[PDB]
């Protein structure tokens, strides 16, 4: 029968950080550019 | 007439002969399906 | 400045990277405006309890995206949906990547939520691309639903 | 039992004040009667959300939680129809932010809507058309969840049929459409009609800048679902008088109606049950603690809340979660910038109040209109023939004109 | 003079608007009347500054593609050598020789 297998798996280390390398390299694209809203208190309060 | 015509084509295609009729005898005129819009290929075509 | 970045991560063991992560992160694209901040807690027990918690600590410390892995120990059944749902409100961005079952896939259910693990959905491009090139092309499907 | 009901800051302002819903003597043959509970939270908070549903699970173990919003945050229902998975606590919203309807839910939840699917709406739409013979059209579909379950309805649709449309350019723009994707996109676009379909703020822009350059003419109407105006009362000025949106109800059917519509069923259901089988039980205990075993025996009266009847009206619901017969109405907006009416709609027919159109002003402060005349014609044998309407495609036969 | 010569001969001419864009039109004095071109063909006429204005303005949301020829007279390429960064590929525009005589 054909099998069949992923190359990563339980790998989560890098991953992560390919993540947070694509998370910062967007963020600073991100913090040139037009208002950023503060995000709020959380969850109590405001619905905005 | 078109039984010749079948017999020289397949003789040169080589292959079976699985021959039929028609339920109810038309050339597939497809008509809506009961009650409802979506057309039904009836007859021949359809059939096919 | 602190521009929070949150991870709602397994075990502490499998969040430890992350603390050593973001100093590399801070340092390679260094500046004094992208000084981020990793606030974390594990998948809590049941799922009404976290995703409390999730606006209890992460968006109470007015995080700007969240991500999130599949719980260490047990099986799919509880997977993270209020992540979705609680960043859902903000439209936020939420970044995935090992929970995997291609409910999430539709951007209709869970609005915006981008994944790292691709599901098996892909499976059937894979098929294709090989059944294209074995001399056959009639095919017969068998699957649950 | 217990039955509770929540509400905030609507219209009415009474509510609590009002009281007395259901209870002198309603339906008051009701066995074991059913107590009301008044919540008037304002903040439509998540966490505040969780924790009046928990409140109020740990306290007097309530059989129903009818909820209605003022807010337009669409995400609020999702939470709903999640809350309701974890707390098997059926729940009925009505009014507001979460009474619109998205895509099939998870089977395990108790949640129901009082909208109406898009596919009805999509059908009423289009069934406009054929008493006023505007057979042209094309649509317009931005980005929105279900964009391709409506584009492909309509197009299943106009060729199902057999009154012969003419459905052009189908243009799907997408994107941020700032300055140019769309110019040359929405530029091609010239039939009378069209068909947007998009988020408030989106046809809002949308409105705004395609106003000006393509088409919003005398002959240019609008027709739009119930996504874009579901809250009525905050119409922004981008909006042209003359705009069609079908849309469930907002002038008739008072709150005060729709509530008394709401318990009823489920003392209806509770009837249903108890003759089935007379258990009453509690349906989490607590909502909060250790607990998460799934016992989950059944879903409790899930199976007796459809095809229930009370008092007129067939309030039967759908597995995955619209009714069967709903109310919809279809409304315009006027001179002064207020919905009114144009008709109504029954079980599979309209029979709208108005005669020929009366072609609103399209425009805001604008140039005026005269490219529209009132021609006299009599009948001749054979110059000019008068035949009756047809019984097959109801409006005639594709080589004539409205000889009304 | 246009308005004349296509109006006199036989051909088969067939205008279109003429749109006599005025001011120095800093963001929105032109293009709330730019919008109605939607021809194949447009007749630009003005100096070398102003032109380069209007013709990126004009790229930026209106009409560049395939079929969308630009002519203009020598008064916008008069002295050659000086094309700006502005200027799209496919102009015609008729000029005095300096390659012969």
């Amino acid at each position: 029968i054909l099998g069949l297998q992923l190359i990563n798996g339980k790998n989560e280390s890098a991953h992560i950080s390919d993540a947070v390398g694509v998370v910062a390299q967007a963020v600073h694209e991100l913090l040139e550019k037009e208002n950023i809203t503060d995000p709020p208190r959380g969850c109590v309060g405001n619905t905005n | 007439f078109c039984i010749d015509l079948l017999i020289k084509l397949a003789r040169t295609m080589n292959f079976t002969y699985e021959v039929h009729l028609v339920a109810d005898g038309k050339f597939g005129t497809q008509e809506r399906v009961n009650n409802s819009n979506k057309k039904e290929w009836n007859g021949m075509m359809g059939e096919l | 400045k602190i521009v929070n970045i949150g991870a709602v991560l397994s075990t502490r063991k499998h969040e430890q990277m992350f603390r050593e992560a973001v100093n590399q992160a801070n340092k390679r694209h260094g500046s004094w405006k992208i000084q981020l901040n990793a606030t974390s807690v594990t998948h809590k027990p049941n799922a009404i309890q976290m995703a409390l918690s999730v606006c209890e600590d992460l968006i109470s410390s007015q995080v700007y995206a969240i991500l999130v892995s599949h719980p260490p120990t047990p099986n799919d059944h509880f997977t993270p949906t209020p992540v979705s749902y609680t960043a859902g409100f903000y439209r936020i961005p939420v970044l995935g990547l090992t929970t995997r079952m291609s409910i999430y896939s539709d951007k209709s259910i869970h609005l915006s939520f981008l994944r790292t693990v691709p599901p098996y959905s892909h499976q059937s491009s894979v098929w294709f691309e090989m059944m294209r090139v074995y001399s056959w092309n009639h095919i017969i499907l068998l699957v649950s639903d | 039992l217990n039955i509770a009901v929540m509400l905030g800051h609507s219209h009415d302002v009474t509510e609590r004040e009002l009281r007395t819903l259901w209870g002198p003597e309603q339906a008051a043959g009701l066995p074991l009667d059913v107590n009301v509970v008044a919540l008037l939270m304002n903040r439509t908070d998540p966490k505040s959300l969780i924790t009046h549903v928990c409140d109020l699970m740990s306290g007097a173990r309530i059989h129903g939680l009818v909820f209605g919003d003022d807010t337009d945050q669409e995400a609020v229902a999702q939470m709903l129809d999640f809350i309701s998975s974890h707390t098997f606590v059926p729940i009925l919203g009505i009014h507001g932010g979460a009474s619109m309807i998205m895509a099939d839910k998870d089977p395990t939840s108790t949640f129901f809507q009082f909208g109406a699917s898009i596919q009805q709406q999509a059908t009423v739409m289009l069934k406009i058309m054929q008493d006023y013979d505007w057979h042209v059209f094309s649509l317009v579909t931005t980005i929105f969840p279900g964009y391709r379950e409506f584009i492909s309805f309509v197009k299943t649709t106009v060729d199902n049929s057999f009154v012969g449309w003419d459905m052009q350019n189908v243009i799907t723009l997408d994107t941020s459409f700032e300055d140019a994707k769309t110019q040359v996109q929405l530029k091609k676009i010239h039939s009378s009609v069209i068909l947007l379909y998009c988020s408030k703020d989106e046809a809002v822009l949308i409105l705004s800048e395609a106003r000006s350059l393509g088409l919003t003419g005398y002959d240019f109407f609008w027709i739009v679902p119930s996504l874009v105006s579901g809250n009525t009362e905050l119409i922004p000025k981008e909006f042209p008088s003359g705009l069609i949106s079908v849309s469930y109800d907002d002038w008739d059917y008072s709150l005060e109606a729709r509530v008394r519509d709401g318990i009823g069923i489920l003392t209806t259901a509770a009837s249903s049950m108890l003759e089935k089988f007379s258990y009453i039980p509690e349906a989490k205990a607590s909502c909060y603690g250790q607990m998460e075993r799934p016992e989950v025996p059944m879903h409790t009266l899930h199976p007796f809340m459809v095809n229930v009847t009370w008092d007129g009206k067939d309030l039967s619901f759908t597995e995955e979660g619209y009714q069967v017969h709903p109310r919809l109405v279809v409304i315009v907006l006027n001179k002064d910038r207020e919905w009114e009416k144009v008709g109504k709609w029954e079980n599979h027919t309209l029979s709208l109040r108005h005669a020929v159109w009366p072609r609103y002003k399209s425009f805001s402060d604008c140039e005026p209109d005269d490219n529209h005349l009132s021609i006299v014609t009599l009948e001749e044998a054979p110059f000019v023939i008068v035949e009756d309407i047809d019984p097959l495609t109801e409006t005639c036969v594709r080589n004539t004109v409205p000889c009304r």
